[PDB]
């Protein structure tokens, strides 16, 4: 029962969900780098020894290398498994954007060439944030902590002939916030430090008036600096990069790299879809990713997509509650969903087409 | 307009052709082998319906259609049509 | 020979992915379903 | 059989650029770019493209399925290359797409700028026409593509286009929106783009908009603004238009029910006979003002006139095997009234059958989806023009290995 | 969706289950059918049309004839044990009889 | 107890009347059909890695003859054909797979005055002709069959003057039906 045994892999940008599949939740999730020496690890440990290793991400906003990094970090995730690995390996891995021919035939060959498997499945990662909640089509944001999406996945199927991205919302963000924070005064120069600055997301992430938000709230600023922890006690009232760099999804001129403001962004990618399917797209606009996690996306999305659609069609937007792991927990229940098992492609069709299956 | 009438020509031909590659088989024989198979046809769905009406029941099933078979073939005819049938019934069932 | 096959293979692939996003609608239906057979059980106790 | 290679079809409204053997392009981006001298910059996916920006300027790469400006022309590959591909082009072979009336001059100067500027291992360069024949299942047939710029019937006969039996006419998207613009200006309709929108309210059918500019807009040129009114103005052809089932009367037309369209700006109102008047013209010229002209051709007259100029012996299978496809031929009821007129005026003599290609993807990526499917057969691996080809013959060896 | 798989396909069989299903449930056998019904009684008819077109094929070999005509029919029937009770009261036309003499009205 | 166990309809007919080395990998590999050696890539298996290219055998060209310069002068001299113009059908005649309907497309009208595709076949099918005529001893071709280009001349005017006639189809079936309805009377 593949759909029982279950397991999922996504590897990610800034955390792989590693994590054993069937439950709603993942389990071993880790910073996703791989670590080499300056003159190997991964995980947690490199993370900490990243002052003596040279540290890598293997994903480049969802492109991999084959040969020699990608392995580490499926070595790591193998835990997942019952470290029986070679057995028990029922495993659907990530599926970047839009790099469908090469990255998935090299995956799956480096997959069934070292667990050699009876069930494998490809599906974009569109395709399993969808799959949390269920419906028509989703023209999921997806940003996560790389790149931004909008994917518009009409009945299951992520039509490519409307694929839209943006890059400048991904790591670059964290050193915008850096340089900002260097402005304020703290001056950070590296990653080892602004961690803390990655951590800063988890209150300094509301906007409200997009375009005088963080003007107006200098002006009143009061009951609105949540004067993040810093470790050395400096609780300095942060009111500033409270509303800079929320924005800067649904503004990229604010960062100095210049793309479609996020929502209208998603708005051109319901645009070059067909006319008749716009409806349910704009009546079932999903919103996933750690990035989303920004309590005022949902409103500010609702606004900017209202005032550039019709009036007859509404903006019905869904942010589930817990948004943060809903692609893992829709890739874990497409895995074990019941009656799923026939889609499952095993050794006994690698062994006569190999990666020429499908992909 | 056009008035057109079904027949179980196309497989009987089709058996015809696996069981005997070299052997054909006329029009006239053809027809008599249609009626042959209506008249077995309505033979063995009589027999079924009996059954069901007997044991008060309103739906046909395999068991009725077994039964029937097995009340209609004479013999060593009955056996073999009953195992083919439950094999049938069988390799149908495994999603092959 | 390869023509009629990606066109065959798009209806299928459409209607593939079409059925899995069906059983996703089926599957959380069961989990409301699945709520619901919970409160069934609970009526057969109410009945024991 | 199968080999990584990168199909390319370059219109003159999109491009569509992915990998052979994949039911559809990796990537379809508009074609009517801008520029911003940053050098000369160029954007692809409409997200990099769509955005208000100081000193957009004005430019136009590939007209008529023709390259107009090399330099624009190897900017959106490179782009496209590193932006979207995301890989070195000497690893995948390029099928790309042309226009057949492409001039050998064009033919050479793009392979020679394939072959010493990329360093791709194989290269080939196939007509539209075939590769429309090639997705569609027919080695015989003809062609109707009624794209942006014109609408063209071209008669395929195994495999090989007949120049001698083309036929174009500038009837196209581009004649659909000066036809918009007109209606537009008629109704009294200002046309405001979306960019030039900071807030909108909603307003009874018919009356003005009620809606606030942007405080802080940038230096955009009139081919800027002309572009995202176009864009507008496709919008609304998708939304409305509808052809005409039968030849056009004023009494049937005021005697169909309305379609309701809300331009950017809030304006909404309901459209009656003047949504089907417009596409009649593609049909029937003569009825359009402001084109005096009688010399223009219809899509059936194209029709008509590229199956007479060809062999009579070849006409049967060109009736037959007519193939529609193109942007324009999403109109609804465009397929129905051609399907019409081509009854009518042709000869019982011959049969008469149109391919039932009416998905979107169908009809406006059938070109690369032919390259596609042409690209991933064995067979096919024989036709690639390699490095050393194009070594050792030069730049005119694609005149003999690629026809 | 899916690419359609018949029902004879799927069992094994020639004959028409379909057919056959829509024959009875719209006809006097029952008020509805189960999927499994049809598919038995296709196959019994498949079986038995395949002995009697083996039975008939070998007499036209016999008669030397490459095509199977009534008389190759009624010659089979008649000559089987267990097809003849099942076709006892059964007459096929064009068929004849058997060069049945009895031994009584022979020449002495 | 009832043993069953397995399906319904099954059961109740039964009873109720009683190592792994062979990865696939992105490999190099030549075809021997083309004479450039140009490489190419593909994801062989594990065992037939350098096998010979399978789709090979499809590269049966088709058959042309190819006469020389003396040959030319000698037999294949015409008045109204010269080398230029000669060679160059041959060379779209072997180019385009012997299709004549494309050869006329494909034919230099800028510097060949226009042709029909009648006169073009006639004039490949007499030079192959003539090319094997000079000698009984050649076995590949030597009576080549040279169509007919008079009665085709005449098949295409008679046929074209049937193609475009709107009201005459409507008018010649009318009187069709009306010449069989009066044979039949008159039978
Ligand atoms: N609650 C939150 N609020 C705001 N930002 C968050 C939150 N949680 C995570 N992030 C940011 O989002 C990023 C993680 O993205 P997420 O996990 O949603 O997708 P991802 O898998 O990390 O990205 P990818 O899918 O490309 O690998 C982190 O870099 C972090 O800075
Ligand atoms: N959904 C639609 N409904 C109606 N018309 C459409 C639709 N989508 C696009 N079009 C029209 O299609 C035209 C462009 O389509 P297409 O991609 O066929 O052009 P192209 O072939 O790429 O370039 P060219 O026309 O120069 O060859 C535009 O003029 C546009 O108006």
């Amino acid at each position: 029962d593949d759909d029982i045994a279950a397991l999922v892999v996504d590897n990610g940008s800034g955390m792989c969900k590693a994590g054993f599949a069937g439950d709603d939740a993942p389990r071993a999730v880790f910073p996703s780098i791989v670590g080499r020496p300056r003159h190997s690890y991964v995980g947690d440990e490199a993370q900490s020894k990243r002052g003596i290793l040279t540290l890598k991400y293997p994903i480049e906003h969802g492109i991999v290398t084959n040969w020699d990094d990608m392995e580490k970090i499926w070595h790591h995730t193998f835990y997942n498994e019952l470290r029986v690995a070679p057995e028990e390996h029922p495993v659907l891995l990530t599926e970047a954007p839009l790099n469908p021919k090469a990255n998935r035939e090299k995956m799956t060959q480096i997959m069934f060439e070292t667990f050699n498997t009876p069930a494998m499945y490809v599906a974009i990662q569109a395709v399993l944030s969808l799959y949390a909640s269920g419906r028509t089509t989703g023209i999921v944001m997806d940003s996560g902590d790389g790149v931004t999406h909008t994917v518009p996945i009409y009945e299951g199927y992520a039509l490519p002939h409307a694929i839209l991205r943006l890059d400048l919302a991904g790591r670059d963000l964290t050193d915008y916030l850096m340089k900002i924070l260097t402005e304020r005064g703290y001056s950070f120069t590296t990653t080892a430090e602004r961690e803390i600055v990655r951590d800063i997301k988890e209150k300094l992430c509301y906007v409200a008036l997009d375009f005088e938000q963080e003007m107006a709230t200098a002006a009143s600023s009061s009951s609105l600096e949540k004067s993040y922890e810093l470790p050395d006690g400096q609780v300095i009232t942060i009111g500033n990069e409270r509303f800079r760099c929320p924005e800067a999804l649904f503004q990229p001129s604010f960062l100095g790299m210049e793309s479609c403001g996020i929502h209208e962004t998603t708005f051109n990618s319901i645009m070059k879809c067909d006319v008749d399917i716009r409806k349910d797209l704009y009546a079932n606009t999903v919103l996933s990713g750690g990035t989303t996690m920004y309590p005022g996306i949902a409103d500010r999305m609702q606004k900017e997509i209202t005032a550039l659609a019709p009036s007859t069609m509404k903006i019905k937007i869904i942010a589930p509650p817990e948004r943060k792991y809903s692609v893992w927990i829709g890739g874990s229940i497409l895995a074990s969903l019941s009656t799923f098992q026939q889609m499952w492609i095993s050794k006994q069709e690698y062994d006569e087409s190999g990666p020429s299956i499908v992909h | 307009k056009r008035s057109r009438k079904e027949s179980y020509s196309v497989y009987v031909y089709k058996v015809l052709k696996q069981v005997h590659p070299d052997t054909g088989i006329s029009s006239k024989a053809m027809g008599i082998m249609n009626s042959f198979v209506n008249d077995i046809f309505e033979r063995i769905a009589g027999e079924a319906s009996r059954l069901a009406h007997y044991n008060k029941r309103s739906t046909i099933t395999s068991r009725e259609i077994q039964t029937a078979v097995r009340l209609l073939l004479p013999g060593e005819l009955a056996k073999h049509a009953v195992s083919e049938g439950t094999k049938a019934v069988t390799k149908y069932t495994s999603s092959k | 020979w390869l023509s009629a096959d990606f066109a065959q293979e798009r209806r299928w692939k459409r209607g593939v992915a079409r059925k899995v996003v069906r059983m996703v609608i089926r599957h959380h239906e069961e989990q409301r379903q699945k709520e619901e057979r919970a409160r069934r059980e609970e009526q057969a106790k109410l009945r024991r | 059989d199968e080999v990584g290679a990168l199909v390319f079809d370059i219109g003159s409204y999109t491009v569509r650029a992915g990998y052979a053997g994949e039911d559809c392009p990796k990537v379809d981006f508009p074609t009517a770019i801008g520029m911003v001298v940053e050098g000369p910059t160029y954007y692809i996916d409409t997200n990099a493209l769509r955005v208000p920006r100081e000193n957009m300027e004005a430019i136009s790469p590939l007209k008529n399925g023709m390259v107009e400006d090399w330099d624009s022309f190897q900017a959106i590959l490179d782009h496209t290359y590193k932006m979207h591909v995301k890989s070195e082009a000497s690893l995948h072979p390029v099928l790309m797409s042309e226009a057949p009336w492409n001039t050998r001059a064009k033919r050479e100067k793009l392979t020679e700028l394939m072959f010493e500027h990329y360093n791709i291992p194989a290269f080939f360069l196939c007509k539209t026409a075939v590769l429309t024949a090639f997705a569609n299942g027919r080695s015989t047939g003809l062609i109707l593509d009624s794209g942006a710029t014109h609408t063209t019937a071209i008669p395929v006969h195994d495999g090989y286009v007949l120049q001698q039996g083309i036929v174009k006419s500038p009837l196209a998207g581009d004649f659909i929106t000066m036809q918009c613009r007109e209606l537009f200006q008629e109704m009294n309709i200002e046309l405001v783009p979306p960019y030039m929108i900071a807030s909108k309210e909603a307003v009874r059918e018919g009356s003005p908009a009620n809606w606030k500019r942007k405080e802080k807009l940038p230096q955009v040129t009139r081919s800027w603004h002309n572009y995202m009114c176009n864009c507008v103005i496709q919008d609304f052809q998708a939304s409305v238009l509808q052809v005409s089932d039968s030849t056009y009367d004023e009494q049937v037309a005021a005697q169909m029910p309305t379609v309701h369209y809300e331009f950017p700006n809030g304006y909404n109102c309901d459209f009656g006979a003047e949504r089907l008047k417009i596409p009649e013209g593609l049909f029937d010229p003569s009825n359009v003002k402001g084109l005096s002209g009688n010399t223009m051709l219809g899509v059936s007259h194209v029709v008509t006139t590229s199956v007479g100029m060809c062999d009579i012996d070849i006409r049967p299978g060109l009736y037959g095997s007519v193939i529609v496809a193109g942007g324009n031929t999403l109109i609804q009821s465009f397929t129905d009234r051609l399907n019409r007129e081509l009854s009518q005026k042709t000869p019982p003599s011959m049969r008469l059958k149109l391919i039932a290609n009416n998905t979107t993807v169908e009809r406006r990526f059938s070109s690369w989806i032919g390259g596609s499917i042409l690209a991933s057969l064995g067979t096919f691996q024989q036709m690639w023009i390699s490095k050393q080809e194009y070594e050792e013959g030069g730049k005119q060896c694609v005149e003999r290995k690629c026809p | 969706r899916a690419k359609a798989k018949s029902r004879s396909s799927r069992a094994g069989l020639q004959f028409p289950v379909g057919r056959v299903h829509r024959l009875l449930r719209k006809g006097n056998y029952a008020e509805r059918v189960g999927a499994g019904a049809p598919v038995y009684l296709a196959a019994v008819l498949e079986y038995l049309t395949a002995e009697i077109l083996e039975l008939a094929g070998n007499a036209a070999r016999d008669n030397k004839k490459t095509r199977i005509i009534p008389r190759h029919l009624q010659l089979a029937i008649r000559n089987d044990e267990e097809l003849n009770k099942l076709l006892g009261r059964v007459t096929i036309a064009q068929g004849g009889v058997l060069p049945n003499i009895q031994a009584v009205l022979l020449p002495k | 107890k009832r043993p069953e166990g397995m399906h319904r309809e099954v059961y109740a007919l039964l009873y109720s009347d009683k190592k792994k080395v062979r990865p696939w990998k992105w490999m190099p590999f030549t075809n021997p059909a083309r004479k450039d050696g140009a490489m190419f890539f593909h994801w062989r298996r594990a065992a037939e890695e350098g096998k010979d290219y399978p789709f090979a055998r499809f590269n049966k060209t088709v058959q042309v003859p190819v006469y020389s310069e003396q040959e030319y002068q000698l037999y294949l001299h015409d008045d109204a054909w010269t080398k230029a113009e000669t060679d160059h059908l041959f060379d779209l005649s072997r180019r385009f797979d012997l299709r004549f309907v494309v050869i006329h497309d494909r034919y230099d009208h800028q510097q060949f005055k226009k042709r029909s595709v009648e006169d073009l076949k006639e004039r490949y099918y007499h030079i192959c002709a003539k090319l094997a005529n000079v000698r009984a001893v050649p076995g590949t071709d030597l009576k080549i069959p040279v169509f007919d280009a008079g009665h085709e001349r005449r098949r295409k005017e008679q046929l074209e003057r049937l193609y475009n006639r709107t009201p005459e189809q409507v008018a010649e079936e009318e009187y069709l039906l009306q010449e069989l309805r009066k044979i039949e009377a008159r039978k």
